[PDB]
């Protein structure tokens, strides 16, 4: 069953398992995935066709190489770039001492690009979330799953049985509109920013309801001003509470002046308003960008 | 782990809305989808081992066979349990005339001592928001934010996931009452 090396078990996330690996003949390295469908299953698994796809169409620096794939009628092997620890592990593994103000701004930076290169191509991610971004030894700052990668203007759709974690969902997302944007990944990405920074995670979620409160008492209950059009979203009330900004006094005064506006309008309400993957990229806050190499 | 463990039922207590009777919620009987597979047949008889009389099912002829229990509402049938279909779109809320019957059939099986069982798919949303529901019903005095404490004390803190649901659960009362068009 193919010339391989199952060694250590780097992960196993809903359905599946991403075990490390060697050629079995000069071994490099090997990031093996891992997913099953055995046939007389549901559909085949969309996990993948599509996720192989983009992952061929997109090529960039900062985007996990699917260096190949194993079609096997058994089970179905991914094999991917291996890339020592996600963020999620190294963030954890550093939250008692905190990351270099620099090589946050290192991996923020390396990730905006690779982001803005995707939604360049007309694809939305979706799934950032630090178990999501890789990381190594250098400095370097991958993505991955693209697993719930899609193009320009999927809409939502909610089921029964679909029940994921929205840590990093947007606002514009909770309060209930037809399809999503990019502003989505332009807004895990600010969470992310402010949680490798204040080292916790920024707004822990258990319910949509409680995912928002949260938001709303750390950025205010938004209004008609900084938001446009939300007394209008089909799941807002004017029931909600109506907590007044908790201004960055709290929310990332480890940061500073160029932070905390980046930030602050890498987090806006208004989806039309909240800023681009290059309007990032360019920023006061990036200027002297270097690529600090990590310690593990 | 999993499918050959007893089928779980929680039970709420439904005094805090004053009333003595008992209702029970429990996830799909005999689902196979996503890490989740079990025997309808071994499931369904658990239940009329469990004692189970009425069954309240929220998902669909669409969702039945989706999760492959086709026939469910039959195992149902020829099993001795009286079922009441009452499918809520995934991911959705019922239509107030819907959302009325469920209510009243409900209260009646409980007003009858009927051991009565409801259920959807996950068994976190849409019979979450069904059982919270009749909190509000069999009491005016009781509030939506505590019928919601009260599944997620049963069901965990994951109970009414959704934003609709907790939108529909602050309402449900003035739609019920609006439901005033006696005609
Ligand atoms: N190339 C790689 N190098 C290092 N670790 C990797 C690599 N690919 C995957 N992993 C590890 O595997 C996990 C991510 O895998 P993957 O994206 O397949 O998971 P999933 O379960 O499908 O999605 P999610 O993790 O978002 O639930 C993480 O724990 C990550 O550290
Ligand atoms: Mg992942």
């Amino acid at each position: 069953m193919e010339n391989f090396q199952k060694v250590e078990k780097i992960g196993e996330g809903t359905y599946g398992v991403v075990y490390k690996a060697r050629n079995k003949l000069t071994g490099e390295v090997v990031a093996l995935k891992k997913i099953r469908l055995d046939t007389e299953t549901e559909g085949v698994p969309s996990t993948a066709i599509r996720e192989i796809s983009l992952l061929k169409e997109l090529n960039h620096p900062n985007i996990v190489k699917l260096l190949d794939v194993i079609h096997t009628e058994n089970k179905l092997y991914l094999v991917f770039e291996f890339l020592h620890q996600d963020l999620k592990k190294f963030m954890d593994a550093s939250a008692l001492t905190g990351i270099p103000l620099p090589l946050i701004k290192s991996y923020l930076f390396q990730l905006l690009q690779g982001l803005a290169f995707c939604h360049s191509h007309r694809v939305l991610h979706r799934d950032l979330k630090p178990q999501n971004l890789l990381i190594n030894t250098e400095g370097a700052i991958k993505l991955a799953d693209f697993g719930l990668a899609r193009a320009f203007g999927v809409p939502v759709r909610t089921y029964t049985h679909e029940v994921v974690t929205l840590w990093y969902r947007a606002p514009e997302i909770l309060l209930g509109c037809k399809y999503y944007s990019t502003a989505v990944d332009i807004w895990s990405l600010g969470c992310i920013f402010a949680e490798m920074v204040t080292r916790r995670a920024l707004f822990p979620g258990d319910s949509e309801i409680d995912q928002l409160f949260r938001i709303f008492r750390t950025l205010g209950t938004p209004d008609e001003v900084v938001w446009p059009g939300v007394t209008s979203m089909p799941d807002y009330k004017p029931s909600f509470p109506k907590w007044a900004r908790q201004d960055f006094s709290k929310v990332v005064p480890p940061l500073d002046e160029d932070g905390r506006s980046l930030l602050s309008q890498m987090l806006h309400y208004d989806p039309n308003k909240r800023i681009s993957a290059k309007a990032a990229l360019a920023h006061p806050f990036f200027q002297d960008v270097t690529k600090p190499v990590p310690h593990l | 782990e999993d499918e050959q463990t007893p089928i779980h039922i929680s039970w709420l207590s439904l005094s805090r809305v004053n009333c003595s009777q008992f209702l029970g919620l429990c996830a799909l009987p005999g689902c196979k989808f996503k890490d989740v597979r079990r025997n309808v047949q071994k499931d369904t008889e658990e239940l009329k081992s469990c004692g189970i009389q009425d069954i309240f099912v929220f998902c669909t002829r669409g969702e039945l066979s989706k999760y492959r229990v086709p026939n469910l509402l039959d195992l149902y049938q020829q099993c001795g349990i009286i079922t009441h279909h009452h499918p809520i779109a995934d991911g959705g809320t019922p239509d107030i005339a819907s959302c009325c019957e469920i209510m009243e059939e409900l209260t009646t099986c409980l007003k009858n001592y009927r051991k009565t069982l409801i259920h959807s798919y996950g068994g976190l949303g849409r019979s979450c928001l069904v059982a919270a529901c009749l909190l509000l019903y069999l009491s005016d005095t009781i509030s939506p934010e505590q019928a919601i404490d009260s599944l997620r004390d049963l069901r965990g803190s994951g109970a009414i996931q959704t934003i609709k649901q907790y939108n529909y659960l602050h309402e449900f009362r003035d739609k019920l009452a609006a439901h005033l068009s006696s005609r």
